[PDB]
């Protein structure tokens, strides 16, 4: 990155979106727990047999 | 010899290209920056 662009042109800078989470007025309960797999942001979690935090997936044996 | 003459007192107007499309571009911004950022916000509130 050394030389400026003397010419003309366009540049797309990006597109923001709001990410609303809440739909009601109930109270909020939070807790910390150790994770066992990789967990994304606002992802539904469960607990495996070890007491860790595996993200949610039905049809399991 | 020759024939004397006399000119006209007529100035010069140019009539270059009339500003027909600049009636739709009213605003003017000068800027010492590099680029100009714009916004594309949806202005419509058309829902009950």
């Amino acid at each position: 990155t050394s030389l400026p662009n003397y010419l003309a042109g366009n540049g797309d800078l990006g597109s923001w979106e709001p990410t609303q989470i809440f739909a009601g007025e109930a109270d909020i309960v939070t807790e910390g727990g150790a994770a066992g797999a990789d967990i994304e942001i606002y992802q539904v979690i469960a607990k495996n047999a070890a007491g860790a935090m595996v993200p949610h997936d039905p049809t399991a044996t | 010899l020759y024939t004397t003459y006399q000119l006209l007192e007529v100035q010069r107007k140019l009539k270059t290209l009339p500003a027909f499309f600049l009636q739709w571009f009213p605003r003017q911004i000068n800027f010492q920056e590099d680029m100009i950022a714009f916004d594309k916000v949806i202005q419509d509130v058309t829902r009950v």
